[PDB]
């Protein structure tokens, strides 16, 4: 966990702040960001929800579109929004501010634990005391971790590195399908049983966009 | 540019000429500068294989300059009616 | 001899020096305490002559700061580009460029200002540019949208490199001093490279992309059946039935058959009747003159192989019988002093910039540039004030350069010590020439205002009452007239219509005419003589008296900027050289501002205007001839007459420039201020309202200070300075603009 | 970081972050509030 | 021999590179030049040598990569379709594109861009940290990027699989052998290039040419002159 460790370059020299303590730490700082340990705590609590959410859309998007594709009624991830409300018995506006109603609470919590670790398993929400306790910076634990594998360290260990690393692939995974659907305006399902129906020819340079094409000669 | 033809024969003597001449006096070599004649000097750049000072910078900026002179002479005596 | 020597990695890029503002000199490296520490701070950044005694740090610094303004510049210029290519109707002006104004800044529509976006043609909405970028795109051979968009791109990425060589060039890989003081390797590679490989290059894109695109402008077929640069480039039918001399294939150049090169390298001087602006094979086969020369002089210096003269020598063998040591030590002035080298490139640019302010009035060197007017008068007035400016900071750094760099050892005898040491009788000479040319010119305008006001219109200076006629410039008129008749026979036509000739006019609109030259012509050219003998006074006793003087010996030790010598003498206020720097920018702008007013009035009178059948009516119908005589003229008939469609420029697009007018009289006004009154009475007023912060704690814990008496200059003349440029921009853009 | 952080933290930087944001939030309240004079709701 | 060596450039060189004609008249292997710590400019001799050799590899790829098609289908052995020009192999649209791929050009590359960055980039790691790819696990053939003391000429399991150079003779003759080779593939990619600017054919066909037609068909006719 640390110092011979596969890096983000090989032959890179691993920054002082990074020393391979933190899950999916390879040494990747060019704009030497996290430097301050409260900055690096706050970076490592914002990677961990940005990939938590990643993870939860990527997924969400995918489990529609392969339903869509096998032939549930399911529209595409884009533009899906307007027909969901068309359908919503919540009209917008209330729905917006409702999700932040319900969301302030959690992100409050997690602001106050974040910078105080252990305050909110104090019994102030509902007599909680032993859950609500976060166990490490941006791993709460408790009421979120039902059943007990984080009890091992190297189960806890290799989960976090597991769980970084498919949220970075997430990070991935979105980015693509914004950019694909731009380009492409269609499916990411459909893109992939595009790709793998014709790979020699049905790629990111045929789709008339990414490749610009001026004198088409 | 035809072989044989009056323009080239000229400038091809006014090079050859301006060649000829600093391998023996008048014109300012490397090795012979002076403010109005001609005063030893060193080398610097080897001359690869040629007696006296008659390195590649000395042929280079001598053809560039009889290139030149031949090119004027022509496009001038063009002008007046001649070659 | 002449080779690289570069240090590795002398200065750290790190950020620490980013948190310490003050950090270049030791006097601001122990932290502020007073206000003035903060404008210190600005003042004192970019003096790296005071930073270091070394000139290797500042020689990097200065290699570091020009490649971060050359970053600056093609920032600004991909950004032009950027602006052509989206927020413009560039497409739309190429098909008629002479009923569609150019427009290239549209505005967001927030609190009413969207009313700038005018009409400008085209079905497009923005302000109406004056740049003349469009005539300089179409000149360029660009089309579409698509290759502004490439090049501002480009432009981009060329000022990234540009900020990433200041950085290499700095901080990793910074050059000796023995690899600047190369002077003749500068030379060398600036006059073969710099000017003549670019000469050469743009030669080659006019020849082979600019010449057949406008050709075919010019025919009047479409922009885009237009074919691309790259098909004339590659495939040579186009080329070859657009001119038959391609068809031999570079044949003629190596055989030295030029004249075959005649179709697309001609000499018809004037303008071309389609389009109003100089002809692109002239242009063509002059920037390949231009880059022979310049290939040709720069071989010229010995750097590395023998050949070649030497700078040092050539100087110091130039030695007359009247001068002393004739050019003796400025060989070494020049290699050591980066403030004399400033005074001179200064001095260079600014006159450059005069001369291409006046040789692009004269012939319009960009396909429908005279049709628009206000674009060429744009033009004009900007390059005017940036070679006033230029020549002004050229007498500042001289004056620089003599206060720091100035060595007695070494200037003895020698042509700046002779000058120095005459320099009383120079200053009183320059005095005399300058009152004698004051009296006879503005003592001229005011005994023609007062024999117009007397009564008296046969005892005027007038072109009717006593001819004072510039007799050698309108023989030198009709001589470059006669020019192409026997002095130079091969040229078709005269190098301008300014001599004389015909009228080319297009669009219906005068592109050029001939200019006639009568006594208010001379008056006004007088009057421009004077005020640059009286500048040229100004600067000069700047210059010469810097170091010492009868009424102050140690001017030297005082520095180049310092306020005054106290009360003593009966007062020595504003006696340093940068004060007289600071007293010669207001009579740069006063020339300059007489200079382009009677640019505008003289081509709104007697050169622009728009061509019926009974003859060419001019926009002010000619009272040049009549009332450029008096003052009273410049107020009434230039002044009043004009200005008019600024202040009616409200409800309009044009209102901004109105605006900006008022705003320019406020600044000419608060400058004053600035300029007048002193420091104590300012010192005493922020002492009463720090007892008034004081009183409720809120005082500051750096103290406040007035401005400092050379900060107080500084500040005053520019916002002057600043007050009447924006005046004249926006009182010449609106007339220009509105009835143009 | 803390370098950059407290350059950052100069006048001049935060100057120009409090105009922006001023600036900001008065033309997108005249923006979407178009002309107003009248403070009447 | 010395191939036109020049004076004052010996002064700052002895014989240990290859090639080590002597010609460097403008000076660049000047220690003078670049000197301090870190690292510096680009015009130092560890780079210029590294750059020399990289450029000769290139070039002789690209020399024998220009020379193969034309003539193995001058020949019978590859088909005729697929012995097009090498600037209308798909590099230059203008010059000509072969459709008949099983790929649109721009997936190959970004095919290319992905191994290449891959390869440059461990190069470059290797270079400034030298062995430091055979720390980093890649595939299990960490081994193979040992490297050596020179950059230019790492060795190993793979890069020397042939095991050429066991002493230092043979091994000198082998680096001056490959730089003049290097060299020659300059000069001949030069000629390449503006052959096929100012002829708008293959390098054999202007080969043929010469050989067919010395005076009627060579730089002074291709240019129009006589
Ligand atoms: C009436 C005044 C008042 C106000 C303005 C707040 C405001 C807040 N409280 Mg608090 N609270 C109050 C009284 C108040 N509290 C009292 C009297 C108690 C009982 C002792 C609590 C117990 C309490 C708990 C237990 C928590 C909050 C939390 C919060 C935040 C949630 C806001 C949100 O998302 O919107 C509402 C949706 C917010 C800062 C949450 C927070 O962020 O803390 C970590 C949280 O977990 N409050
Ligand atoms: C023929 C070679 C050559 C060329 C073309 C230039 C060109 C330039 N020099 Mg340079 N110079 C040269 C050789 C050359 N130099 C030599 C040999 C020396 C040492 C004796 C110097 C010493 C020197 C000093 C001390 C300074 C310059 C400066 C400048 C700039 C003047 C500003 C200008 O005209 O804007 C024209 C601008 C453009 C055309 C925009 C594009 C500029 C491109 C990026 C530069 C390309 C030319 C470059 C030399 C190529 C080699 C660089 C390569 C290693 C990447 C200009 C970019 C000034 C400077 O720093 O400006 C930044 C300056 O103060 N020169
Ligand atoms: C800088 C200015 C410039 C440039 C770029 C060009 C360029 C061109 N002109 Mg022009 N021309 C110019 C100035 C210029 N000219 C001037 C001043 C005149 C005098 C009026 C002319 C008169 C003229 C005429 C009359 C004609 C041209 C023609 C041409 C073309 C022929 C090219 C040629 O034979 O040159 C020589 C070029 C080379 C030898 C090529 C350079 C060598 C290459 C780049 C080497 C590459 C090697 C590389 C490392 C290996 C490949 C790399 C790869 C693997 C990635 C070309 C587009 C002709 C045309 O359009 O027909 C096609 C034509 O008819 N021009
Ligand atoms: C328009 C405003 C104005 C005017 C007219 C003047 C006038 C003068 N200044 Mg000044 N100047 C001004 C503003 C002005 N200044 C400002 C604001 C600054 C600050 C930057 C300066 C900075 C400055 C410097 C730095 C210098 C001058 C100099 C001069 C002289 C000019 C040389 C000349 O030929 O004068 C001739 C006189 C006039 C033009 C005044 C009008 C004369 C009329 C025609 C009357 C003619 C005689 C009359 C009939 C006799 C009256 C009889 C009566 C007594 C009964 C003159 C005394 C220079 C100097 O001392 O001499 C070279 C000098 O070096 N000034
Ligand atoms: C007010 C001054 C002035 C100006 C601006 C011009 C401008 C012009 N004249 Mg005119 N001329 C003038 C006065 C002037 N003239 C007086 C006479 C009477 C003797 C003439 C007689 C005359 C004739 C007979 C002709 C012209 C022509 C021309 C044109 C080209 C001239 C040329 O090639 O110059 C040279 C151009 C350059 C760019 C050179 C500039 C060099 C720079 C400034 C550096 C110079 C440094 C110098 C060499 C060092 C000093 C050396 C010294 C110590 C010995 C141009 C429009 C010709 C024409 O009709 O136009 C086509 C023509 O045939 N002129
Ligand atoms: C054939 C023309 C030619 C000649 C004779 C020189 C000669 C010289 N240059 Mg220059 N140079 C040239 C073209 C040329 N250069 C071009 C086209 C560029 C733009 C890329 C430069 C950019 C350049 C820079 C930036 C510097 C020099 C420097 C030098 C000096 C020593 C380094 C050297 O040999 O160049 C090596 C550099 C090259 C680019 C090789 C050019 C070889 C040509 C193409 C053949 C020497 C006086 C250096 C100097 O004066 O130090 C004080 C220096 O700093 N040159
Ligand atoms: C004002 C223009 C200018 C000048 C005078 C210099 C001058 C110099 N640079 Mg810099 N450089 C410039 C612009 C300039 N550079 C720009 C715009 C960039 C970014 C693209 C760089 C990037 C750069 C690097 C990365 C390196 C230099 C190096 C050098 C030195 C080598 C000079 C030489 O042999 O010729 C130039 C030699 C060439 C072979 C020219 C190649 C040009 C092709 C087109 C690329 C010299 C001090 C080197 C150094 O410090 O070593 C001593 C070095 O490592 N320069
Ligand atoms: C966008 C892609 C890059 C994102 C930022 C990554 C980063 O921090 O890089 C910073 C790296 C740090 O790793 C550097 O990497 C070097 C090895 S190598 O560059 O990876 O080969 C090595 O010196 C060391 O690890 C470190 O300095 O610094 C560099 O110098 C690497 C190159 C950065 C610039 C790339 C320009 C070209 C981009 C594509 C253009 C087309
Ligand atoms: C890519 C990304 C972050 C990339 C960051 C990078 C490269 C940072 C690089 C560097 O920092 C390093 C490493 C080191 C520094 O020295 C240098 C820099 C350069 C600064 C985050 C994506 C983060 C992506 C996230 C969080 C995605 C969330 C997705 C959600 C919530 C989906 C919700 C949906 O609503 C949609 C959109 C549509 C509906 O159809 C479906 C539903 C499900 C409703
Ligand atoms: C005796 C002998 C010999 C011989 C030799 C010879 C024969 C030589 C020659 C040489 C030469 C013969 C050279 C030349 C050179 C040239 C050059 C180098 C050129 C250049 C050019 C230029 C640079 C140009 C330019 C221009 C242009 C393009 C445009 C404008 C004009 C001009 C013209 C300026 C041998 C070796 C066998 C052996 C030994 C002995
Ligand atoms: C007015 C005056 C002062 C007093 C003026 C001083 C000390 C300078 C004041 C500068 C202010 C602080 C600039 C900033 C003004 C605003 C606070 C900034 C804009 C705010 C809006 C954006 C909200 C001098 O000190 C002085 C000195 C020498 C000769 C003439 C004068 C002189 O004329
Ligand atoms: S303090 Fe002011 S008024 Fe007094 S001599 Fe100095 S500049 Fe003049």
């Amino acid at each position: 966990a640390g110092a011979d460790r596969p890096l983000w370059s090989p032959g890179s020299q691993p920054p002082a702040w990074l020393d391979g303590s933190l899950a999916g730490d390879y040494g990747f700082d060019p704009l030497h960001l996290s430097e301050e340990p409260e900055m690096r705590k706050w970076m490592v609590q914002a990677e961990l929800v940005h990939a938590r959410w990643a993870m939860l859309g990527v997924a969400g998007i995918l489990f529609t579109s392969i339903a869509a594709k096998n032939g549930a009624p399911f529209p595409d991830w884009y533009d899906a929004g307007k027909e969901a409300i068309k359908t919503s018995p919540a009209p917008l506006g209330s729905l917006i501010f409702t999700e932040l109603l319900l969301f302030g609470w959690v992100e409050t919590k997690r602001l106050y634990d974040l910078r105080n670790p252990g305050s909110q398993g104090d019994g102030s929400f509902l007599g909680i005391t032993d859950g609500l306790k976060g166990k490490e910076n941006g791993y709460p634990g408790g009421l979120f971790d039902p059943m007990g594998m984080s009890k091992n360290e190297a189960s806890f260990k290799e989960a976090k590195v597991k769980e970084i690393k498919n949220g970075r692939l997430a990070m991935l995974a979105f980015v693509g399908f914004i950019a694909q659907h731009h380009a492409t305006h269609k499916s990411p399902i459909d893109n992939l049983v595009d790709h793998v129906a014709d790979p020699f020819h049905v790629t990111f340079a045929t789709n008339g966009v990414s490749v610009p094409h001026f004198t088409e000669f | 540019g035809f072989i044989g033809s009056p323009t080239n024969l000229i400038m091809v003597a006014s090079t050859g000429a301006c060649l000829f001449a600093s391998r023996f006096g008048l014109a300012p070599s490397v090795r012979k500068v002076a403010q109005p004649l001609k005063l030893a000097d060193r080398e610097v750049i080897q001359t690869t294989g040629d007696p006296a000072g008659f390195t590649a910078t000395d042929v280079l900026a001598m053809g560039a300059a009889g290139h030149a002179i031949g090119v004027g002479i022509v496009l001038g005596l063009k002008g007046i009616g001649q070659l | 001899k002449v080779k690289i020597a570069v240090d590795r990695n002398p200065v750290e890029t790190n950020f620490e020096k980013w948190a310490k503002p003050g950090h270049f000199s030791r006097a601001l490296a122990k932290g502020p305490n007073t206000t003035t520490w903060i404008w210190n701070l600005h003042a004192d950044a970019h003096d790296f002559d005071n930073h270091t005694s070394d000139l290797e740090e500042i020689s990097r610094k200065v290699f570091s700061a020009h490649f971060g303004q050359l970053g600056i510049i093609l920032i600004w210029l991909s950004g032009m580009y950027f602006h052509g290519a989206r927020f413009s109707n560039y497409e739309g002006w190429l098909s008629d460029p002479t009923h569609i104004k150019p427009s290239a800044q549209v505005v967001w529509p927030i609190v009413g200002q969207e009313i700038l976006n005018g009409d400008v043609g085209g079905g497009f909405q923005g302000i109406q540019i004056t740049s003349g970028f469009f005539q300089l795109w179409r000149a360029s051979g660009i089309t579409s949208e698509l290759q502004l968009y490439s090049t501002a791109i480009g432009g981009l990425v060329l000022a990234a490199a540009c900020f990433f060589a200041g950085w290499f060039h700095y901080h990793k890989a910074a050059p000796k001093l023995e690899w600047f003081q190369n002077v003749e390797s500068m030379l060398n590679h600036h006059l073969a490279g710099l000017l003549g490989l670019g000469s050469l290059a743009w030669a080659g894109h006019q020849i082979h992309v600019s010449l057949p695109v406008n050709k075919l402008l010019d025919a009047g077929v479409d922009p885009k059946e237009i074919p691309l640069p790259h098909e004339f480039l590659l495939n040579q039918s186009i080329i070859a039935d657009l001119y038959p001399s391609f068809s031999k294939g570079l044949a003629p150049f190596f055989t030295l058959n030029w004249a075959e090169y005649s179709d697309f390298l001609t000499f018809k001087g004037g303008l071309n009747p389609v389009t109003g602006g100089l002809w692109l094979s002239d242009t063509a086969h002059h920037h390949l003159a231009i880059a022979v020369l310049f290939l040709v002089a720069g071989h010229q210096y010995r750097t590395n192989w023998g050949i070649g003269h030497s700078i040092k020598d050539i100087l110091e063998s130039h030695k007359g019988p009247f001068t002393g040591n004739g050019h003796a030590g400025l060989y070494e002035i020049l290699t050591t002093s980066w403030h004399a080298q400033l005074a001179i490139n200064l001095a260079l640019f600014g006159s450059l910039s005069i001369i291409v302010a006046h040789h692009m009035y004269a012939m319009p060197p960009y396909p429908y540039l005279a049709t628009d007017y206000g674009t060429q008068l744009s033009l004009f007035t900007h390059h005017m004030w940036i070679g006033g400016f230029c020549v002004v900071g050229a007498g500042a750094h001289a004056a620089i350069f003599m206060v720091r760099d100035y060595d007695p050892t070494n200037n003895y005898n020698n042509l700046l010590d002779r000058v120095i040491r005459h320099r009383d009788a120079i200053i009183s000479h320059l005095n005399w020439v300058s009152i004698f040319l004051g009296f006879h010119s503005f003592g001229l305008y005011i005994h023609n205002d007062t024999m117009s006001a007397l009564g008296r219109p046969q005892d005027m200076f007038s072109d009717t009452a006593i001819q004072l006629q510039p007799v050698f410039a309108q023989w030198i008129q009709n001589t470059h007239f006669t020019a192409p008749q026997l002095t130079a026979p091969n040229a078709l036509a005269a190098t301008s219509l300014t001599w004389g000739g015909d009228v080319v006019a297009v669009g219906g609109k005068v592109a050029m005419m001939p200019i006639a030259l009568g006594t208010s012509d001379f008056l006004v050219h007088h009057i421009h003589a004077f005020t640059i003998h009286v500048t040229v006074l100004i600067l000069l006793k700047g210059v010469l008296f810097a170091r010492s003087s009868r009424l102050i010996p140690d001017k030297a030790n005082l520095g180049f900027r310092f306020p005054c010598d106290g009360p003593g003498r009966g007062g020595t206020c504003q006696v340093s050289a940068w004060d007289h720097v600071f007293l010669g920018l207001f009579w740069m702008y006063n020339s300059l501002s007489i200079v382009i007013f009677h640019f505008s009035w003289k081509m709104q009178s007697d050169v622009w205007g728009t061509v019926t059948d009974s003859g060419v009516s001019h926009i002010t119908g000619g009272n040049f001839a009549q009332s450029a005589n008096t003052i009273n003229g410049w107020l009434r008939d230039f002044l009043w007459a004009q200005s008019s469609q600024v202040i009616q420029s409200y409800g309009s697009a044009l209102s901004a420039y109105g605006l900006m007018f008022l705003g320019a009289h406020f600044v000419w006004a608060f400058s004053l201020m600035f300029l007048f009154s002193g420091r104590g009475y300012w010192q005493e007023l922020i002492e009463s309202i720090v007892w008034a912060h004081n009183k409720l704690r809120v005082a500051p814990s750096i103290q406040p200070r007035a401005l400092s008496i050379t900060q107080g200059r500084a500040v005053g003349v520019a916002h002057y300075l600043l007050g009447g440029i924006a005046t004249t921009w926006s009182f010449f853009l609106a007339r220009i603009i509105a009835v143009g | 970081m803390k370098d950059f952080t407290t350059y950052l933290s100069t006048a001049p930087v935060v100057g120009l972050g409090w105009a922006i944001f001023t600036s900001g939030l008065l033309i997108e309240i005249n923006r979407f509030f178009p002309d107003p004079l009248v403070f009447s709701f | 021999l010395y191939v036109g060596s020049d004076a004052a450039a010996l002064k700052y060189l002895d014989g240990t590179l290859p090639g080590d004609y002597g010609f460097d008249p403008l000076g660049l292997l000047d220690p003078t030049v670049s000197n301090g710590q870190g690292a510096g400019g680009f015009v130092n001799p560890r780079w210029l040598q590294y750059s020399e050799v990289i450029h000769a590899r290139w070039a002789m790829l690209g020399a024998a990569g220009c020379i193969a098609p034309e003539i193995l289908g001058k020949a019978g052995v590859i088909p005729a379709e697929t012995a097009v020009d090498w600037f209308r192999t798909g590099v230059i649209p203008p010059a000509g594109v072969y459709k008949d791929f099983w790929a649109d050009p721009f997936t190959l590359f970004f095919i290319e861009v992905v191994a290449i960055q891959f390869a440059e980039l461990k190069r470059l790691q290797d270079y400034k940290n030298p062995g430091s790819q055979s720390r980093q696990y890649f595939l299990g053939l960490e081994g193979l990027f040992k490297g050596s003391d020179n950059p230019a000429y790492p060795g190993g399991p793979f890069f020397n699989f042939a095991n050429f150079g066991k002493t230092e003779a043979e091994m000198k003759k082998l680096k001056l052998n490959e730089i003049k080779n290097g060299r020659l593939a300059m000069l001949a990619m030069f000629g390449y290039g503006a052959q096929a600017v100012i002829t708008g054919d293959g390098p054999f066909d202007n080969l043929l040419a010469h050989l067919a037609d010395p005076t009627g068909a060579n730089l002074i006719t291709n240019l129009g002159g006589k």
